């Protein structure tokens, strides 16, 4: 095939052009995001029961929906939460590869037929079925700086004027409103209601009658009286549109004739649908939009389009309203592309300089400068064909392959330059011979690298999907590198290179190159003399090899394991957890103190604090809050002192002094769904209807046992909430029946007043919105206020709640968890320093087996992933090694010689481990993929040495040592050129301390260290391996 | 309250005997009450932690402490069927005829859950069998309504 | 083109003064002028 | 696929005849098929 294209360089050019056009098209059209879809498909069912407790939500909604989630395909597990905010969230997680649309519609269809079983209040609110997604493209904050608007006012404006237009913007998938549109709030007064002998039942009855759409009919409708001239629609009662109209809703006409209106017994205003959350941006009231990127869309184009739409909304904003961008990933992704394009350009420039330093003709330097871009472009066309996106993983996947791409270019050209210099053959005849020496090896290398990287794509779960990104990217680039090396590069060499006179090694030149050529030719003799000495005493180097292999194994066990390195993304979260029963006002005071700190003591670093009262990490309630911190530009934060990690540790230490609150800051993970390496996710299950209290006792028993093993387990805690004091009130049925008071009127009065009741819908400025009746705050605060509420008896007498009710304090769950339709309690934790995830999990299982009768357990999330991911590894390592061996055996026509190549692996791994250990980095995916590429390039260097040596023994009938010395002599220059270019290429990645430096360091450090040792050791050890193996067999 | 007052409320509820022991030595407020007015003895009585109930009473805990709805630790212990704690509280001078805001007594609550052994212990310490709640109901009126024929015979 | 609509306005206060329920007014107007789908019957073995 | 040489036959009410007339029509067909043993075997209703 190289011979074919040496005689046909125009054809070779046509193929290169077609590859560049396909790649050029791919670059324009390929989707762009920070990370691809990693997590398995998950569907969330969300329902709201206004004024409902955790047990009410569970026993009327959650259990009913859970019992009906049957006949759905590819369901792995089901988990749910029922809390005291009146909220239920059931998450159904599906097998990796399941169609998320089919998963959703099947869940959604089974819910539809279970809706008639739910309470009418829950049916009225609705039950949302959505595809679970944590990754936002950006968060648009909407604030009011002149203090003329509340958060309710801003939320309504965004919902009416902004949200819909943002949802229609190019590339925008989903948009979440951080708040609600206005609701018609009827704040009832019990003193006024009792005075006119009225109840909340009468208020709800009147609103339903006087705020409604009534169907009338038609004038002259069919069938008509013949001769009818007009046919018109009859409009009757339509919905109310204003607070004025709601205030004029007639409740009662007194005996004297005076009218009781709704404004006489209640305060009426446009307000929030609920008041659980208080959002503040630097102390000012705030709403916002949580924007997700659409499937196959460009993040950079979408973010530009979003800002373009917000820009032409600016002129119609009310006075004081301002747009802020507390969270945006596109500036980070912009830098990621620039830094990767930079690395690839610098790598091509470095190769050009190295190619000229050694070969010293500009014609030679052009062939790699053409070939490498053709391969890179071709790679993009193949990613597009596979349906991949330009993301962090695929971008760094091509950075890690640079070493392999560059080598293919150098190896082909360098080998022609030598053959011409050693024999004096013309370029074309020299190219034919040069390719004849390497073409069989290059194909063998392609299969060996395929055997290494392809099996990495067949890991299951989240980590498998991450490894699949690097696998297909590297295999594709590698595959195209070899095709270009067998088609284009030989054709370029034969047509472009200048003939070298036999014996001309450039020793007779003057200046720098005269010196360099004489220096290097002399250094090549020193090298072959040194190998000659090594090969006289192989025994001691076999011993040194076992020291390296042992040193490698030792450093592997010692190096702490992680998933992805944490980045300074210009943002970090601060958790605020107050004790049980702590009110919204108390939580706000802690949040105000947390905000005041960041704007005073981190004023040079912090740009804004987004304080959300009523929402924590997992839990909700009045005693939970979160402060999302947004930092200034990276340029304004020089040195490690003004970075997220330094600020995090500074803030957490400062907030340990806060009383009656658990406060701490922390960095965001690269991908939230992975969790933590060494971290586990445990479920304790009620398997025999033991009840909540007995599962709590069993949980406490497990937590206490886990605390006795700090050597193995660390921070083993419950993910849920503890039981809180709740106000139990019993209605005396006998007393209610004796006084002639209906239980429906009692439970409606209590529920509507204290809990709030969604009555019906009204139309505010052409938009349908909810009507809520609830007690004015001051009459629903304390147990003494219970008696202030009166219910009308059948005989017309107003009876206070105290007359037919009795109350006491008891403990109950503010958040009830279920797993696979059974009562559960989620337990989080991690393996202790030095211990593996597997060991920690095995102890938890051992501890779990000693719990009371009817108490089971299960592994969920990352722990479910870790188990099914770990069971495959041994098989995928075995297949890789077996196919590598078999491929080398076919190449060399030998069962023994392949061992001389495969013995190179540790030489590159030890250098990576030393660099990672020294710099204090972890065994992350970038490091792990770095090992394979380092192992890959060193394996390729060994293959060409062993091929040259074997061929010399077979063809020219040379001795084992003679062939080995002549081989490593010929292979020295090309190995050094690649190493020099590639090590300098990844030097910027190692020293990088900017944005996205965490990933750059992880990619750079392990590769540089590995390449240094791989290069230094292999040139001395590959000769030893070949000789020892050949002698033995 | 105080810092140690909170830890004692948590420890007493949780049933951590060793932590309660150290807190009593360090002088943790035995009269420390949460927002609903529950002392460590209230919590220990509710969750059925016998040793902590005894340790708290040794360290001068108010045996007749009442919450914001007028309920005492004997009310809690009697209601949730903690026989040993009911006996201990009554030996340390718990008001056997203690009425909450609803007029409910420890005997009413014991009769409601059908705790026969506890009902007998309350009657042994002079529980007013004719005591009526706000709805004029006795412990006997609860037994006939509940259909507990064993309990109804004891109360005569 | 925009059609003319016959807007009828039920005075609920006057209806309440005369002891006439709003549901009976809404149904009477609705059923008479618009036609009201009450329930199903069986015509020659088919639900109609 | 069914038993070696079984058949699955449907008798349809095409003109709102009713259940009683369809039963009589079925009984007629069963009685007719009964006196063709040379061709048909075990022709029976798959109903109550
Ligand atoms: C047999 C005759 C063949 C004809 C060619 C003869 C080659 C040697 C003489 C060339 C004349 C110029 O001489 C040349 O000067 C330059 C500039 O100072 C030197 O410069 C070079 O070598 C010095 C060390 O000596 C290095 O530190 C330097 O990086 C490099 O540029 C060369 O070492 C020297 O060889
Ligand atoms: C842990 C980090 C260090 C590991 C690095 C290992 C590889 C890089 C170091 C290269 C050293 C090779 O250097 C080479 O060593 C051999 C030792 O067998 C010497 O060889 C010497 O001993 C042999 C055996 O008795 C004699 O036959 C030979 O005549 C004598 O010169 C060579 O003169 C020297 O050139
Ligand atoms: C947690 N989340 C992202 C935020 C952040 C800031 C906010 O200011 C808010 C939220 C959640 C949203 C959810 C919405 C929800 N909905 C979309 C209307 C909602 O139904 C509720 C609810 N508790 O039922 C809200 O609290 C809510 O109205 C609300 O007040 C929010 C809100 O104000
Ligand atoms: C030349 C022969 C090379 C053999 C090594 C091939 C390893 C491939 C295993 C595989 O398919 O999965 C890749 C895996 C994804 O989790 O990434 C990794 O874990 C990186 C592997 C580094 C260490 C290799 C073993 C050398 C120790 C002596
Ligand atoms: C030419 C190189 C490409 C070959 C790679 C293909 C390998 C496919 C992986 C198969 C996965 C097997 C998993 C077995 C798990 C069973 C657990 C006991
Ligand atoms: C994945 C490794 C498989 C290795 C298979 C063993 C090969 C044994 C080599 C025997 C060589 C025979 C020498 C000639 C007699
Ligand atoms: C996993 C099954 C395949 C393993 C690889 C087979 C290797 C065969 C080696 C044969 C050696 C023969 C030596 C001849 C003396
Ligand atoms: C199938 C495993 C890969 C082995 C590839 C080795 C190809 C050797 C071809 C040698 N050749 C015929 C060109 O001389
Ligand atoms: C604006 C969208 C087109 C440019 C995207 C950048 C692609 C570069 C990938 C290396
Ligand atoms: C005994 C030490 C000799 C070192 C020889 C290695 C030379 C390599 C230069 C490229
Ligand atoms: C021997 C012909 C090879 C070229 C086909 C791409
Ligand atoms: C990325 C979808 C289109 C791919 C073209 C073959
Ligand atoms: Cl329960």
């Amino acid at each position: 095939m190289p011979n074919f294209f040496i005689d046909r360089p125009i054809f070779a050019w046509v193929i290169a052009i077609i590859i560049m056009l396909a790649g050029g098209l791919a670059i324009l059209k390929l989707p762009v995001a920070q990370y691809p879809t990693i997590a398995p498909p998950a569907v969330t069912i969300s329902a709201s029961y206004p004024g409902a407790d955790a047990k009410t939500v569970q026993d009327t909604v959650t259990q009913v929906i859970e019992q009906n989630m049957n006949g759905i395909d590819n369901l792995m597990y089901m988990s749910s939460n029922s809390d005291s905010t009146g909220t239920v969230q059931i998450t159904l997680t599906f097998e990796s590869g399941t169609d998320a649309d089919i998963a959703q519609v099947q869940v959604q269809n089974k819910l539809q037929l279970a809706m008639p079983l739910l309470p009418q209040e829950v049916q009225q609110q609705g039950v949302s079925v959505e595809k679970s997604s944590s990754s936002f493209l950006m968060v648009v904050g909407v604030i009011n700086t002149d203090g003329t608007m509340t958060q309710e006012d801003i939320s309504d404006y965004v919902a009416a004027n902004m949200k819909d237009a943002i949802s229609r913007t190019s590339g925008v998938g989903d948009v979440q409103l951080f708040g609600s549109q206005y609701a018609m709030r009827i704040w009832m007064n019990p003193n006024e209601l009792n005075k006119f002998q009225l109840t909340p039942v009468d208020v709800i009855t009147a609103i339903k009658a006087q705020n409604a759409q009534v169907a009338a009919g038609q004038l002259g409708g069919t069938p008509p009286v013949k001769g009818q001239q007009l046919n018109a629609s009859i409009i009757a009662q339509t919905r109310l549109t204003s607070t004025e109209e709601f205030g004029k809703i007639l409740l009662k006409v007194n005996q004297d004739g005076s009218r009781v209106l709704l404004r006489d017994v209640a305060k009426i205003e446009l307000g929030g649908e609920n008041y659980d959350i208080i959002a503040e941006f630097n102390g000012q009231p705030a709403s916002g939009l949580g924007i997700k990127l659409a499937t196959g869309a460009n993040a950079l184009d979408t973010a530009a389009a979003i800002r373009a739409e917000l820009a032409k909304m600016e002129p119609f904003f009310p006075s004081g309203l301002k747009i802020v961008y507390p969270y945006d990933t596109t500036p980070f992704v912009k830098i990621s592309i620039h830094e990767v394009v930079k690395t690839l350009v610098e790598a091509i420039i470095l190769v050009f300089l190295v190619m000229y330093l050694f070969l010293q003709n500009f014609r030679a330097t052009l062939i790699p400068t053409i070939a490498v871009p053709v391969v890179l472009l071709g790679t993009f066309a193949v990613l597009a064909a596979f349906g991949f996106s330009i993301n962090t993983l695929t971008m760094f996947g091509m950075v890690l392959a640079i070493g392999l791409l560059v080598d293919d270019a150098i190896v082909v050209v360098e080998n022609v330059e030598r053959v011409m210099a050693e024999e004096g053959l013309p370029p074309k005849e020299a190219t034919r011979k040069s390719m004849g020496q390497i073409q069989g090896a290059l194909v063998g290398i392609a299969m060996v690298l395929s055997a290494v990287f392809v099996p990495m794509a067949f890991f299951g779960g989240s980590t498998g999907a991450i490894y699949r990104q690097f696998s297909i990217t590297i295999v594709s680039a590698m595959a195209l590198s070899v095709l270009v090396a067998l088609i284009l590069t030989p054709a370029l060499c034969a047509t472009m290179l200048k003939p070298i006179a036999k014996g001309d090694h450039g020793e007779g030149k003057k200046g720098f190159f005269g010196w360099f050529n004489r220096m290097f030719e002399k250094s090549t003799h020193h090298y072959t003399d040194s190998v000659g000495g090594i090969l006289r005493s192989t025994g001691r180097y076999l011993v040194l090899y076992l020291i390296i292999v042992v040193g490698m194994a030792y450093l592997f066990v010692r190096l702490p394991s992680s998933f992805l390195p944490d980045e300074d993304q210009g943002v970090f979260m601060t958790m605020v957890q107050l004790p049980a029963g702590a009110t919204q006002e108390r939580t706000q005071k802690v949040l105000n103190e947390v905000t005041h700190y960041y704007l005073t003591k981190e004023k040079n670093n912090v740009e804004s604090v987004f304080a959300v009262n009523g929402f924590g990490f997992a839990p909700r309630g009045q005693n939970t809050g979160i402060a999302f911190v947004s930092l200034k530009d990276w340029a304004d934060r020089p040195g490690e002192e003004n970075k997220v990690e330094a600020i995090t540790m500074r803030a957490t230490r400062a907030f340990s002094q806060i009383k009656d609150a658990m406060v701490f800051a922390f960095n965001l993970p690269a991908i939230v769904e992975l969790g933590t390496a060494t971290g586990f996710d445990f479920e304790l299950i009620d398997q025999a209807g033991l009840g909540h209290e007995k599962l709590t006792q069993a949980r406490n028993q497990l937590l206490a046992e886990a605390a006795k093993h700090p050597d193995m387990l660390t921070s083993v805690r419950p993910n849920g909430l503890e039981d809180t004091p709740q106000f139990k009130i019993d209605i005396d049925q006998e007393k209610a029946q004796a006084l002639g008071v209906s239980i429906n009127d009692i439970n409606t009065t209590l529920g509507a007043a204290w809990g709030g009741s969604y009555v019906n819908d009204f139309i505010d400025r052409g938009r349908v919105k909810k009507v809520y009746v609830m007690s004015e705050a001051k009459y629903r605060m304390l147990p003494d206020d219970i008696g202030d509420w009166y219910v009308r008896a059948a005989d017309g007498q107003m009876v206070p709640f105290s007359a037919f009710s009795s109350s006491r304090w008891e403990y109950g769950s503010p958040r009830l968890e279920r797993y696979n339709g059974l009562p559960s309690m989620e337990i989080l934790g991690q393996a202790a320093p030095g211990k593996s995830t597997g060991e920690a999990m095995e102890l938890m299982e051992q501890l779990a087996s000693k719990l009371p009768t009817g108490v089971g357990y299960d592994w969920t999330g990352m722990s479910y992933q870790e188990r099914l991911s770990g069971n495959q590894a041994p098989s995928l390592y075995a297949i890789s090694l077996i196919v590598v061996f078999l491929c080398l055996a076919a190449l060399y026509e030998s069962w023994s010689i392949p061992f001389s190549v495969m013995l190179v692996v540790p030489l590159g791994v030890i250098g990576a481990l030393l660099a990672a250990t020294f710099r204090g980095l972890t065994n992350d995916v970038y490091f792990q993929v770095g090992l394979l590429t380092t192992i890959g390039l060193s394996a390729k260097n060994a293959i060409l040495i062993v091929e040259f040596a074997k061929d010399l023994m077979d063809k020219e009938g040379k001795g084992l040592i003679e062939a080995t010395l002549d081989a490593v002599r010929m292979r020295l220059r090309p190995i050094l050129m690649t190493s020099l270019a590639f090590i300098l290429g990844v030097m910027p990645l190692v020293i990088s301390t900017g944005a996205g430096s965490g990933a750059q360091n992880a990619v750079g450090t392990g590769v540089m260290g590995g390449m240094v040792t791989a290069t230094v050791l292999a040139i001395f050890f590959v000769p030893v391996f070949f000789v020892v193996v050949r002698r033995r067999f | 309250g105080s810092d140690l007052g909170k830890k004692l409320l948590e420890a007493a509820r949780a049933g951590r005997d060793d932590e309660v022991r150290i807190l009593m030595a360090n002088g943790a407020d035995v009269n420390a009450a949460d927002v609903v007015g529950w002392t460590p003895l209230h919590l220990a009585a509710y969750w059925g932690h016998l040793e902590i109930v005894e340790v708290l009473l040794k360290n001068g805990a108010d045996v007749n402490a009442y919450d914001t709805l007028g309920s005492t630790p004997l009310h809690l212990a009697a209601h949730f069927g903690h026989l040993e704690i009911v006996e201990v509280l009554l030996k340390n001078g718990a008001d056997v005829n203690a009425k909450d805001d609803n007029g409910i007594t420890p005997l009413h609550l014991a009769a409601n859950r059908g705790h026969l052994e506890i009902v007998e212990v309350l009657l042994k310490y002079g529980a007013d069998v004719n005591a009526q709640d706000k709805f004029g109901k006795t412990a006997f009126d609860i037994s006939i309504n509940n259909g507990n024929e064993d309990l109804a015979e004891i109360l005569q």
